């Protein structure tokens, strides 16, 4: 009926007692500058926009109601809000905001300004929001009360709306939610744009007089007085600015800048640190997406043939000094994801869509190709071949050819440009040696945004964030009314997935009903082979010039760098 | 992400 922490699944963490995270060093002390790298380029400032390509942090600029801890997959501790009063479904809540909460002018932060903001997504945003939240109202009901009723029951909808940042009305009401912002909004985090050049740099001040940085969430957090991220048009010119001290901390994603070029003076002389660490939560997995809705990528058993050709075992093996695992589920590394056989819960899940399912759901455990890590599998191409042959792409000449028309075979990968992609030419090579022509095109930041939004290519890289448990998020990229997005990378437009995920957000919060459908839903989209996995590693690899401290403890679900201070004795012993 | 357009 009323509290101050809310999970998506179990009980907070930090119900009781709350003073500040574990994870953090309460006496951090505040000053220095954090200088950060972002690839590719960035012209405006509205994350929320339908267009654009948004600045780094642009999605931290607002405090929310809630927010989450780092070192849980889904708890809510009070930000503006002080606390709520609640239905026992969640169908309701009565949310009470803390009467000191300010934006960055001073103004004070009402329900109001939740109750406009919310109506503003809701005509103005992303066309997904107001499909989600489609039976929903949000409604101050007290100058700092707002109560929000959903529809239907939806415990994760209605934690979700925690995390909405909250708009000053005096500001947004002159602003359309979906244009694009030259300049930085009105807002209110711990940190505010302060300068910028449009494509090249943002820098982040530390407000000084921060309404919230006394609250328990906030406590050990928001330390650096500046945070600079420049802009970089390709990885490879970042790593050697990292290495030349041009910022101060890379997350290095390249098996091969790892193994073997961390060297020189600046890691002699130990100016420079490297810290790897095992990582035991939900990855981020990669993969290739195949845009199903066109006709070269129509049939399963092309996609099935194409994923025959990505030899991961070799790119492993000759390129990657055998980093990475292969991807293999949509719930890498939990409970959810469907490693063994289907149990009798999921039968009951399965059984009633045996007609439209591939009928391995049902007799097999999935597991992506795998090659003897030699070149040239013989094995894993001649089922390529088997297969392309009887979707009627047979070879004529050197080339594969459709059997009815004559068409060749023929795709476009599109790629970043900012991206390493090792990996790209031996796949082209695979695939000439089935007949298949992969056109190969890189381009700049803003087209691949623009681009991967409207789902313009035949395949492209996409990466699919971690997924703790199985989200009631799921329908944004997956379920058919859900098809424009921007989030179903395949452009799939499945009964069955659409069903499955049905159940999946009528069961929110209900960690028992959950488990079966997850791995359910994880052998229908694996089976269907919407999309080819790539890889992960489960193990974080940073480097950073020895300016910083860290607390003792690091958070599960992120690095912690907002829990890092900035150390003036480390940083007096480096160079200039 | 109900709030945003992919990144």
């Amino acid at each position: 009926k009323e509290s101050y922490a809310f999970a998506v699944l179990g009980e907070p963490r930090y119900a009781f007692n709350f003073n500040h995270f574990d994870y953090v060093n309460p006496a951090a002390p505040k000053g220095g500058q954090i200088t950060l790298s972002a690839l590719g380029t960035f012209d405006n400032f509205n994350r929320y926009a339908l267009r654009g390509n948004p600045g780094a942090r642009t999605e931290q600029l607002y405090d929310t109601l809630f927010t989450t801890s780092d070192d849980e997959p889904g708890s809510y501790y009070p930000l503006i809000a002080e606390s709520a009063r609640y239905a026992d479904d969640y169908s309701w809540v009565e949310v009470a905001i803390n009467p000191r909460a300010r934006f960055h002018d001073g103004s004070p932060i009402t329900a109001r300004d939740v109750e406009f903001t919310f109506q503003k997504f809701m005509t103005e945003g992303v066309p997904q929001f107001r499909l989600v939240y489609k039976g929903t109202t949000v409604k101050a009901i007290a100058p700092l009360t707002v109560r929000i009723e959903l529809a239907k029951p939806g415990k994760e909808d209605m934690l979700s709306l925690f995390s909405l940042p909250v708009f000053p009305e005096k500001y947004w009401k002159d602003h359309k939610l979906s244009d694009p912002l030259a300049t930085p909004p009105l807002a209110s985090g711990p940190y505010r744009v302060t300068s910028w050049k449009m494509g090249q740099n943002i820098v982040y001040s530390r407000v000084k007089d921060y309404w919230a940085a006394n609250l328990p969430v906030n406590r050990g957090r928001w330390n650096f007085d500046t945070i600079r991220y420049d802009y970089y048009l390709d990885d490879n010119v970042a790593f050697e600015a990292f290495k030349a001290g041009a910022f101060d901390l890379r997350m290095e994603n390249d098996a091969k800048n790892w193994a073997t070029r961390y060297t020189g003076k600046n890691f002699d002389k130990k100016y420079i640190i490297k810290d790897e660490q095992k990582n035991e939560s939900a990855q981020d997995t990669r993969w290739l997406a195949f845009n199903i809705q066109r006709p070269v990528f129509s049939d399963r058993r092309v996609r099935e043939a194409i994923t025959l050709a990505f030899d991961f075992e070799w790119m492993n093996k000759a390129l990657f000094y055998n980093a990475w695992s292969r991807t293999n589920s949509y719930f890498q590394n939990t409970e959810y994801a469907a490693r063994n056989y289907p149990d009798a819960a999921e039968l009951v899940l399965l059984a009633p869509m045996k007609k439209d399912l591939p009928s391995e759901v049902f007799t097999q455990i999935y597991q992506p190709p795998v090659s003897k890590g030699d070149g040239y599998d013989r094995d894993n191409l001649l089922k390529a071949d088997k297969l392309l042959n009887e979707a009627g792409w047979v070879l004529k000449g050197q080339q594969r050819v459709n059997a009815t028309t004559g068409q060749p075979l023929s795709f476009e990968l599109l790629l970043p440009a900012s991206s390493n992609s090792q990996w790209v030419l031996p796949f082209q090579h695979s695939l000439q040696r089935l007949g298949i022509n992969m056109d190969i095109r890189k381009v700049d930041n803003s087209q691949i945004t623009n681009r991967m939004r409207s789902r313009d290519y035949d395949m492209m890289p996409r990466v699919w964030r971690a997924m703790p448990w199985p989200s009631s998020d799921l329908q944004i990229s997956w379920s058919s009314e859900y098809i424009n997005s921007t989030y179903n990378a395949p452009g799939v437009q499945s009964p069955v997935i659409d069903s499955l995920i049905n159940q999946i957000i009528a069961a929110q919060g209900n960690k028992e009903k959950l488990l079966p459908l997850g791995r359910a839903l994880d052998r229908v989209l694996t089976w269907n082979y919407y999309m080819l996995p790539m890889w992960y590693m489960a193990e974080d690899r940073l480097a950073w010039w020895d300016k910083f401290s860290q607390p003792a403890v690091r958070p599960v679900y992120s690095l912690g760098i907002d829990t890092w201070w900035y150390d003036v004795n480390k940083a007096a012993k480096l160079p200039s | 992400m109900r709030t945003g357009n992919a990144n």
